[PDB]
């Protein structure tokens, strides 16, 4: 349930079953440089650096939360 | 949010609706009161858009 | 005031019965029927608009409850666990109020 307001919902709804979120059999892989981001206002050259910032941990699980529905809702999505 | 192929980012105090979801083809036909996520009625204060 | 009136107010097994509202007010934003005295939306039933002419289901459809324009509800098979309160909700300009409460007995 996030937020707090009532809203005029135009979808249809139904409690009727719902599951975990499907834990990809992807992991995260950043081999191939996915996962990183540049540095702001720096250009380096043919190099290698021991940088620091926020990332993924490799090796990690990644998760599904693209929920999908034709006309209902499922309640207990939220 | 994308639309229309560009991205409606908007760090904004939304009174968020108790059930959000979004449409890939939403239509409203001219019903003003109707919300997708979020039914501010006012322009909600903010500091990007 | 909306006065809600159950026709018949005692209803045998498996036969119809008709939520009459009454007196209900004409600019509202939508409306649902409740299970319970409650407002929680997994006892919300049916929810029908006016302004733009759709109805949806709660999680507690049944599947034999229609809905009508003027708030009425039409039961198809009335069940024994149906028995108790209902309460009908009414929002307008982004304000509610559940002053819509009705039971009725099955015999
Ligand atoms: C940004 O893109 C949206 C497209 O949905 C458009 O409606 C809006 O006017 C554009 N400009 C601004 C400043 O938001
Ligand atoms: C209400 O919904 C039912 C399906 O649940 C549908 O058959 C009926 O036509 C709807 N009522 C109106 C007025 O559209």
């Amino acid at each position: 349930y996030i937020g707090d307001f009532r809203c005029i919902q135009l979808v249809n709804s139904n409690g009727a079953n719902v599951s975990a979120p499907s834990i990809s059999t992807e992991t995260v892989e950043v081999s191939q440089g996915l996962g990183t981001y540049y540095v702001l206002d720096r250009v380096y050259l043919n190099a290698t650096l021991l940088l620091t910032g926020y990332y993924p941990v490799d090796g990690s699980k990644f998760r599904n939360l693209a929920l999908r529905g034709t006309n209902s809702v499922s309640l207990s999505w939220f | 949010e994308p639309y229309n192929g560009v991205i409606m980012a908007s760090v904004c105090q939304y009174t968020i609706c108790q059930l959000p979801y979004t449409d890939c083809k939403p239509n409203t036909n001219g019903n003003k009161l109707i919300g997708f996520w979020h039914t501010d009625v006012k322009p909600p204060i903010c500091v990007l858009k | 005031e909306v006065t809600i009136e159950a026709v018949p107010p005692q209803v045998a097994e498996d036969n119809n019965v008709l939520l009459l509202v009454h007196n209900l007010p004409l600019a509202l934003g939508a409306f649902a029927w409740y299970k319970g005295n409650t407002t929680a939306i997994d006892k919300e039933i049916a929810r029908f608009v006016p302004n733009s002419n759709m109805n949806f289901t709660g999680q507690a459809y049944s599947g034999r409850e229609i809905i009508y324009s003027n708030g009425s509800l039409l039961f198809q098979m009335i069940t024994m666990k149906d028995m108790g309160v209902y309460t009908l909700d009414m929002t307008d300009e982004n304000y509610r109020r559940t002053q819509a409460t009705v039971r009725f007995h099955v015999h």
